[PDB]
This record gives C-alpha cells, structure tokens and sequence, in this order.
C-alpha cells in the first residue's frame, strides 16, 4: 500500500 | 546528462527449431526514458509486440522489456532495433541462439 | 528471508504533446504487483500479481485517488524544478520518485527510503535515519527547507514504520507460493571456438529467482574480473532472469576454468568447468 500523499518540492 | 541503452536479443527459453518461444529485446541503462523498440523477422517489424511497464534501477537509468511469441526455424533471422536521442541512427542487434 | 516493498514514479514534461505523463509501478522483491498510467484510457491503479487481486474494492478505490492526487503534485513538482534550475518551458524533463521498506526475515523494518532524481541526477534523499535529508543541490535545498518546515519526514517515517511493513507483510502471505520461493539458476558451460588457438566458454545461469546473482569465472582459483564478459542479469518474461559470464581462453587450457555461482536458490555456491 502505498502513503496517503506525495510532497510538493 | 543522457545515456545510451543497452541492448540484449534473447529467448525466453533455450532456442529449439519448430518450438514455440518467446523473443526477447531488453534495453536497460537509459536516460530519458523515450525509446523506440522493434522486433524484426528477416529485417521486417513483427507486429503486435508488447512491452513491460516502465521501470528504473537503482542508478535512475530506466529498462523496458519488448516482447513476442515466436517459432524459430533454421532459415529466419531476428533481430532488435533500437532508437534512442543518444543514437545518431537505429542501432540493430542480431539474436544468436548462444548470447 | 529478507524482502521489500518498493514504488517508482516517473512523470514526464512533454510540452506540446499534453500534460506530464506520470506512471506509478509497485514491487514486493522482483515482482511486479501493481500499475497507474496517467496515459491509459480510464487511469486506475491495476493489479498485475494474482495474490494482489484479493484486495477489496476500497484498496482499489483508495490506491487510484492516492495516484490521481500524485499525478497532480508530480505535475506541479515538473512546474517548480523548471524555476529551481531557471530553465525554459520548452524542454522535456524527469522526476522520478523511489520509496518504500526492507523487512528482515522476522517482517520487522531494516531500513526506509524515500529519494527523487531530476532529468537522471540525484535531487533529494530521506536519510537511514527517517528524519533528515540529503539535498544535492542548491535546488533541491529549497525542497529540503520546506519539508523541514513541513515536517515531512515525520510523515514519512509514519508510513514506512506502519503501513509499508504492514502492508508487505500480508502480501508475502498472501503471494508465499511465490514470493517465498527462490528459483535457483539452471546451469551449464557452452564452447565454441572462436579461432584454431581461443575458445569462449560462457557459463548460463538461466530460470533463477529472484534476480540477485553472482556469476564469475576463475582461472586456477583467482578470479578473472578483467576478462570476464558479464552481461546484465535479464528478464526472461515468466517471472525468472537470466544470466551469463564468458571468458576467452587458450585453447587446450579449458580444464583450468571454473564457473562459480552463488544465488538464494542454491543451498550451496556451485563450480561447474566445460563438460566435454
């Protein structure tokens, strides 16, 4: 399962 | 900046005349990941091959697998062709049977 | 024993031809297990190994607006380098992200990560350490500030020390058939003359899995590194990879080379020398 979000650079 | 594919022609299974196979075209080692694969019979594009989705190492280079059902014979030839930003022109690598 | 879990993304500027495509490839070990393609006619994420295919409608569901929402921040990411490296908006580039968990045989974390490249370079890096980072460039240092500020790494270490281990853990008994079972390699040394005077011997390593393998040849016990040929392990397409070493030799001397092989497979390294 993957993380509830990725991140903004 | 950029880096070139290699390029493997193979089988799935040990190459056998009349016996239904797979042939293989793996390039890996590649930056950007736009490439142009084909598979070719005595110098003609097999048509319908299939490829795997997208992948990348742990150097960042990326690696796709082209793949199609083949029955190899004594008499027909096969071989990759690959395009890539790196390469002036296609570059086409033969399959033998002991590579 | 050991295993891990690992996502990729790429997403891809290509001004002129639409919106960055971004693809999503998911891996327990050397497996693939799922897919997103931003590209594909209804973009879901999709199973691609059968023990990942039990999962209920909600994983679905959940794991394709996780993909939609990133597809997005990766487009956005696109946007926010072109400014960080002052460059134009007519050229294509890449991110690529990598993150997931390695397990030790007992399911517990041995180590996370969470990195990304631009255009193929380094960019920025989670540390071993799950709260710190390694930014390559001046670039990537603004990134690195605000996740500081964001407390990203707290949210990453979250994840990695909760639902990645856990999550890997029920997929290796979901797949146990499969993704704990080595494959070891079929062997054998080909000879073929290449000239009155030289011979190749090429040692195949062939049907092994996982893909992790070590192939090398040794004339009377040392080994010959410098004039081994070692071809990059290969996918054969049915799960296994595929591998080969050769080495030119003196004709008459083939008898002072032996092939040594080492996989998870194999209960013991084997040697193996051309069997005329």
């Amino acid at each position: 399962e993957e993380a509830g979000r990725a991140f903004s650079f | 900046i950029q880096r070139t594919p290699k390029i493997q022609v193979y089988s799935r299974h040990p190459a056998e005349n009349g016996k239904s196979n797979f042939l293989n075209c793996y390039v890996s080692g590649f930056h950007p990941s736009d490439i142009e694969v084909d598979l070719l019979k005595n110098g003609e594009r097999i048509e319908k091959v299939e490829h795997s989705d997208l992948s990348f190492s742990k150097d960042w280079s990326f690696y796709l697998l082209y793949y199609t059902e083949f029955t190899p014979t004594e008499k027909d030839e096969y071989a990759c062709r690959v395009n890539h930003v790196t390469l002036s022109q296609p570059k086409i690598v033969k399959w033998d049977r002991d590579m | 024993g050991s295993h891990s879990m690992r996502y990729f993304y790429t997403a891809m500027s290509r001004p002129g031809r639409g919106e960055p495509r971004f693809i999503t490839v998911g891996y327990v070990d050397d497996t693939l297990f799922v897919r997103f393609d931003s590209d594909a006619t209804s973009p879901r994420k999709e199973p691609r190994a059968p023990w990942i295919e039990q999962e209920g409608p909600e994983y679905w569901d959940r794991e394709t607006q996780i993909s939609k929402t990133n597809t997005q921040t990766y487009r956005e990411n696109l946007r926010t380098a072109l400014r960080y490296y002052n460059q134009s908006e007519a050229g294509s580039h890449i991110i690529q992200r990598m993150y997931g968990c390695d397990v030790g045989p007992d399911g517990r974390l041995l180590r996370g990560y969470d990195q990304d490249a631009y255009d193929g370079k380094d960019y920025i890096a989670l540390n071993e350490d799950l709260s710190s980072w390694t930014a390559a460039d001046t670039a990537a240092q603004i990134t690195q500030r605000k996740w500081e500020a964001a407390r990203v790494a707290e949210q990453d270490r979250a994840y990695l020390e909760g639902l990645c281990v856990e999550s890997l853990r029920r997929y290796l008994e979901n797949g146990k058939e499969t993704l704990q079972r080595a494959d070891p390699p079929k062997t054998h040394v080909t000879h073929h003359p290449i000239s009155d005077h030289e011979v190749t011997l090429r040692c195949w390593a062939l049907g092994f899995y996982p893909a992790e393998i070590t192939l090398t040849w040794q004339r009377d016990g040392e080994d010959q590194t410098q004039d081994t040929e070692l071809v990059e392990t290969r996918p054969a397409g049915d799960r296994t990879f595929q591998k080969w070493a050769a080495v030119v030799v003196p004709s008459g001397e083939e008898q002072r080379y032996t092939c040594h092989v080492q996989h998870e497979g194999l209960p013991k390294p084997l040697t193996l020398r051309w069997e005329p």
